[PDB]
């Protein structure tokens, strides 16, 4: 399966771990043990911070997923143009029936 | 799966090994396992205490190992 | 040849998940993988000795699953036929 | 996988990581494995006391380790498609 | 002599291929330079015969 | 300036502006919407795929997405930006002849010759509901409100629709025959509707009779639907004829601008949404932006 995983790829995410710790950041790389790889990321142990870097968490570690924010980031056709004119017609009613 | 470990260039050499429950081994390195089962020679106790009680020939169980030294370069 | 197929069946209810690490989660499920691992949506997750928090799109590594509570709505029967 | 491909790429760089014991350990990194064996030199541990020691050689068991702990420009490294019947990623030439 | 122009044609004179731009393979070019400035990873040789 | 640029090959049928005010989309026989600017009056991409005519434009509410109701049952779905293809709501059986769109972009209704009215979600792919009456359909209006929907057939009936209640609620009456397209005000609050006994009817949306018969646009053996449209004041009223004369009313019930100018019949005349700018599209493969100064 993993179809649903591979729509987290390259968003800010929140995964807690076993020890509680949570580690923030975004997710690079995915696998089936769900070993993931994080982009700058940041652990808060609790009214506390680390700057980390690049992390691989194995699956035994973590507990849950979540995302925080979202992912982060024909030419000219025939028709001319001209200008004006709007004749008059000399006959009136449809134009079908004269 | 059962990736071989590389330990062809431990044998026959000095260890301090470290396994759960922090209880740690000496041993001259005999024979490791796709598993990381390791067979110690001469193998000497490290307890709490720091009384080293010789033991002999011994079986350490892969599950178990946290880690591998070597003491002398 | 598995119960767990019975639990992809299972869909879009909202259930009261408890897990090994001792939490509580209210919230209506998506998916259901056959490695265990859900994905919820509109979550509302309380942590051991914490306040509760809402989460959108929460995940689970379906190895610290303990029990779902399912909804008693829920006919059984029809569900455990292949 | 690629999440073991990282790995083997920062070897040679020196590394951080994390273990079920409780301690962490910095230093360059010579060998990985799929399993997440590791082999390691010139070590600087850190328990939870704040014990720094010295560990000349290191062997591990990846089961034992929680995190690694990997230099920034490990980032650019190519990730690569693999395929069904395929063990290391590398690029692909082929079919697919 | 005859031969001689007069009004200079332009004329690119070009010896070798070439391209006109980068172009485009799989790894990234950063970490190509990664890999030249930061490790050891880097190596040099001939190729002979 | 007038303006009458050429670029379709075969008779056009509808163009209209964005809600914005800074483009044209067109497109008719041709089997090719050609997007276009307000003011240098210059084209676009040419959306290329519908494999039956197109029969009506919108754009969304966003002005990026348009959308599409070909002759081969198909509603096409277009990013204006970049200009590919979204979607194909694949639904009725037989030709669709009208469309209309709300504020929450989302929600589209389309009208068959099966006789079928159709809501549809723009994340489907598929039909919301299903209103089954009996003769071919033909035209079609939202409310701004999301709520009513107004339906013109082959009675002179047009019958209106809510969202909740699915019924009967409403049925217009003293128009003869044939409609050939609806239109709410920018309020709300009243239809407009061409017959095929020339009758350029208002109507009230709330009590429900009529306000005033426009009387001279007249239709013919062409059997084109022909358009009406609401000013962006509500004030004046735009009604394309056969008569390849452009029908403005004054809501008063008083003809001011009937300016002629196109060679063949007239089909959906628009009105600009800010400034006074009247776009006339007709089968000529011509369209002017007639002004007041």
């Amino acid at each position: 399966g993993t179809t649903k995983m591979v729509s987290l790829l390259n968003h800010s995410l929140n995964v807690t771990t076993k020890d509680g710790r949570t580690f923030v950041g975004q997710l690079l790389a995915f696998d089936g043990f769900m070993n993931l790889v994080l982009s700058d990321c940041q652990e808060y142990r609790h009214e506390e911070k680390r700057m980390l870097g690049l992390v691989i968490l194995r699956g035994e570690f973590i507990v849950s997923l979540s995302v925080q924010g979202p992912p982060p980031m024909l030419l000219s056709g025939p028709g001319v143009a001209r200008p004006a004119g709007r004749g008059i017609p000399l006959g009136q009613a449809p134009v079908g029936l004269a | 799966k059962a990736g071989a470990p590389d330990l062809k260039k431990y044998l026959d050499r000095q260890v301090f090994v470290q396994l759960n429950g922090s209880r740690k081994v000496y041993g001259v390195l005999r024979g490791y396992d796709i598993f990381l089962n390791i067979v110690l020679e001469d193998s000497i106790e490290e307890k709490v205490d720091g009384e080293k009680v010789k033991i002999g020939s011994v079986a350490i169980r892969g599950n178990s190992v946290i880690m591998i030294e070597t003491l002398d370069k | 040849m598995k119960l767990v197929r019975f639990l992809m069946k299972l869909t879009n209810e909202t259930v009261s998940i408890e897990l090994k690490n001792g939490t509580i989660v209210h919230g209506t499920i998506t998916s259901v993988d056959m490695q265990m691992n859900t994905h919820l949506k509109a979550v509302k997750m309380t942590v051991k000795g914490r306040e509760p928090v809402p989460v959108e799109t929460l995940s689970i590594r379906g190895n610290n699953i303990r029990y779902y509570i399912l909804p008693d709505s829920l006919p059984l029967d029809t569900l455990l036929i292949d | 996988s690629l999440c073991i491909k990282l790995l083997h790429e920062t070897q040679g760089h020196i590394v951080t990581m994390e273990l079920e014991n409780g301690s962490t350990y910095r230093g360059k990194l010579i060998e990985a494995e799929d399993n997440m064996n590791c082999q390691m030199r010139d070590i600087s541990v850190t328990a939870r006391d704040g014990r720094v020691s010295h560990l000349d050689q290191v062997y591990i068991r990846g089961s034992h380790i929680r995190f690694l702990i990997v230099p920034d420009m490990l980032r650019n490294a190519p990730m690569f498609k693999v395929g069904p019947g395929r063990s290391v990623p590398l690029p692909t030439r082929g079919r697919r | 002599p005859l031969s001689q122009p007069i009004i200079e044609p332009i004329r690119h004179k070009r010896i070798a291929i070439e391209t006109t731009n980068v172009p485009d393979t799989v790894y990234k070019k950063e970490f190509l330079f990664g890999l030249l400035t930061g490790t050891d990873d880097v190596r040099s040789f001939i190729v002979a015969g | 300036p007038n303006l009458q640029m050429f670029g379709h090959t075969a008779e056009v049928l509808v163009a209209r502006f964005d809600p914005s005010g800074s483009y044209f989309a067109s497109g008719g026989m041709d089997r090719q919407i050609l997007l276009w600017n307000v003011f240098d009056v210059k084209n676009y991409g040419v959306l290329n795929g519908c494999k039956g005519a197109i029969t009506d434009l919108q754009w969304s509410r966003d002005s990026r997405v348009v959308y599409c109701s070909s002759s081969d049952t198909h509603l096409m779905s277009w990013d204006a930006v970049s200009g590919q293809k979204i979607r194909k709501h694949k639904g009725h059986a037989g030709v669709v002849n009208a469309l209309d769109v709300l504020k929450v972009s989302e929600l589209l209704t389309s009208v068959s010759d099966d006789c079928t009215m159709k809501v549809w979600d723009s994340r489907s792919k598929d039909c919301i509901k299903t209103i089954e009456e009996k003769y071919p359909l033909t035209a079609v209006a939202i409310a701004q409100q999301g709520t009513q929907v107004f339906i013109g057939g082959i009675d002179g009936a047009i019958k209106i629709w809510d969202l909740r209640n699915n019924h009967c609620s409403h049925v217009l009456k003293g128009h003869k025959d044939i409609i050939t397209s609806l239109a709410i005000s920018k309020d709300g609050s009243s239809l407009l509707s061409n017959s095929m006994d020339n009758t350029v009817r208002i109507f009230d949306v709330k009590a429900q009779r009529q306000l005033q018969i426009f009387e001279g646009a007249i239709h013919g053996q062409e059997h084109n639907l022909l358009g009406v449209a609401w000013s962006r004041n509500s004030r004046f009223v735009g009604a394309g004829s056969s008569d390849k004369n452009v029908y403005v009313w004054s809501a008063t019930g008083d003809l001011r601008y009937v300016l002629p100018g196109h060679e063949g019949s007239v089909n959906h005349v628009d009105f600009h949404p800010h400034q006074d700018i009247i776009l006339s599209c007709s089968s000529d493969r011509t369209i002017f932006l007639g002004e007041l100064n």
